[PDB]
């Protein structure tokens, strides 16, 4: 996240780091105790075999009590196309389920295609970069955004920080956005690099999915 | 060497093997000894800095017979287009002589000023890649015939038969590859190619800088 | 501590180097960092500068990992993605200008 503040430790139990042996590489959301949601391009060109997922994490430098560790054991996507970015979310199916705590929870969606407006008041937060340079956030970080419609597309969920060169960047894939507490996004695609302050942030619409993801964690 | 066989050990004492250090990483290259002291190259086997291996045949032993010389100078001719890869001809002076011997002396470069004809067997040998996927440790080589110059004209935007060569036959597999960059080709024990560039897939014909063409500067360079 | 391979073609030809970005094994980066390095060995290699990427009529790269996919990016596209790759996890890189 780029210029975002660090957030109140397990402030959001329904954070994922996904990680292979170098640690992570993309986000994702507790849907299911033994569920996950995250973007598609982040496993297309990674063996899902070592993709760890861990829950209940907040600084990814330490050793957590709270962490929780499972294994991928079927992926499920819905018509993704790598060259354009569309249906750009998969679901994973952990080795286990997880015991829900403060610390781990499952987070709550929309409901089938509920479109965002230009403007709403969100949430982003992940383990990315914390600047175009400088490397992977310990402590998970959050910035407050806002929804917007130039320059997006309607297969797409845009925000935009006003004024500033803030928003997502590398290592955000598939982390959540948060709005009125529900999981709208899923962080797919940056455009002239992290923080133009003048391309938005691209997610994948959570809301245009939400038959698929309901029909598949049951 | 594409479509190639693995060479009698030491039956080509000239052959070099350059280790080339890039701003961004390692590029390895062929290239043969054209005097005592001196290797010939291409020019876009240069590098900052280039440890060059004589006399060697399995290149990831630790072998008794190799002779590990670094590169005094990398001398690229001073016409030498990178983007057209035009003028691809570049000297190496050794930081010490070789011991001349069994496994390590040079090979001839032509009489003034005669490229080839076509329809000629030739020989090009190095330890490059031999396929999409697989390299060698050994000097391999492969027998490539010379093509007419139409070939060439028609395939590659910049090729100038004033000063290179156009071979391989387009149905064979038969090329130098990966790796093979700046080896020689060999008609009548003479070398009159160095391997340049081609297509990225492999599919013959193929660009050698034809070495006739640059006899005055060779000769200028090493005096 | 890794060697990734790399291959260039710019308008047809392709020199017959075998070319490697020098990686530190088992390191997560980004395709920005990719691309960096994708427009370094043009520049060096080929004499590809941007002003030449840009008044080019295509120009991508694809990058083959060991799991047998493969991701192709286009130079000239504004797009890349924000998701950390594995060094280690990529088998070769194909440049074509």
């Amino acid at each position: 996240i780029v210029g975002g503040r660090r957030a109140r430790p397990h402030a959001w139990p329904f954070m994922v780091s996904l990680q292979l042996r170098g640690g992570h590489f993309c986000g994702a959301t507790l849907i299911a105790p033994n569920f996950v949601m995250s973007a598609a391009h982040c496993v297309a060109n990674v063996n899902v075999r070592a993709v760890r997922v861990v829950l209940g994490a907040h600084n990814l430098s330490r050793r957590e009590p709270t962490r929780q560790v499972f294994a991928v054991q079927r992926i499920f996507e819905n018509g993704y196309d790598p060259v354009n970015l569309l249906n750009d979310i998969v679901i994973l199916q952990l080795n286990g389920s997880a015991t829900i705590n403060a610390n781990v929870q499952v987070a709550q969606l929309p409901a089938q295609g509920r479109r965002l407006g230009n403007g709403v008041q969100c949430l982003a937060m992940g383990w990315g970069l914390l600047g175009r340079n400088r490397g992977i956030a310990s402590v998970l970080q959050e910035l407050n955004v806002t929804v917007v419609t130039s320059l997006c597309r309607r297969s797409n969920v845009c925000t935009l920080v006003r004024g500033r060169q803030a928003g997502v960047c590398f290592g955000d894939s598939g982390s959540p956005l948060v709005c009125n507490g529900l999981i709208h996004g899923i962080a797919s695609f940056v455009r002239g690099g992290c923080a133009s302050g003048l391309y938005p942030d691209a997610f994948a619409p959570v809301a245009q999915f939400v038959n698929w993801i309901d029909s598949i964690i049951q | 060497i594409i479509g190639g066989r693995e060479s009698r050990p030491h039956s080509r004492p000239y052959m070099a093997y350059l280790q080339i250090q890039s701003p961004a990483g390692q590029s390895r290259c062929g290239g043969f000894l054209v005097r005592e002291d001196f290797v010939l190259t291409a020019a876009h086997c240069w590098g900052s800095n280039i440890n060059v291996t004589l006399g060697a045949h399995n290149i990831q032993r630790r072998e008794n017979t190799q002779q590990h010389i670094t590169a005094r100078r990398a001398i690229r001719h001073p016409q030498y287009n990178q983007r057209t890869i035009q003028n691809d001809i570049m000297l190496l002076q050794l930081s010490r002589r070789v011991r001349r011997n069994r496994n390590v002396n040079p090979v001839a470069l032509p009489r003034a000023q005669e490229g080839l004809r076509p329809g000629t067997l030739c020989t090009v040998a190095g330890w490059g890649r031999v396929s999409m996927r697989r390299g060698t440790d050994t000097l391999r080589e492969v027998q490539l015939r010379v093509q007419r110059d139409r070939q060439c004209l028609r395939i590659f935007g910049s090729y100038d038969p004033r000063r290179q060569i156009c071979v391989g036959d387009r149905r064979e597999r038969k090329a130098a590859f990966k790796g093979d960059s700046g080896g020689p080709l060999l008609c009548n024990n003479v070398a009159h190619g160095i391997v340049s560039y081609g297509k990225s897939s492999g599919v013959p014909p193929e660009v050698f800088t034809r070495v006739s063409s640059f006899l005055p500067w060779i000769r200028t360079t090493m005096r | 501590t890794v060697q990734v391979p790399y291959t260039i073609t710019v308008n047809g030809t392709s020199q017959n180097i075998l070319s490697n970005l020098t990686f530190n094994k088992n390191q997560n980066i980004s395709y920005k960092d990719l691309e960096g390095k994708v427009k370094s060995v043009l520049e060096s290699n080929r004499g590809i500068t941007d002003v030449d990427l840009r008044l080019s009529k295509q120009a991508k790269y694809t990058v083959n990992f060991k799991n047998g996919t493969k991701k192709v990016i286009d130079l000239k596209s504004g797009i890349y993605t924000a998701n950390l790759i594995n060094s280690s996890d990529i088998k070769s890189i194909n440049i074509n200008v």
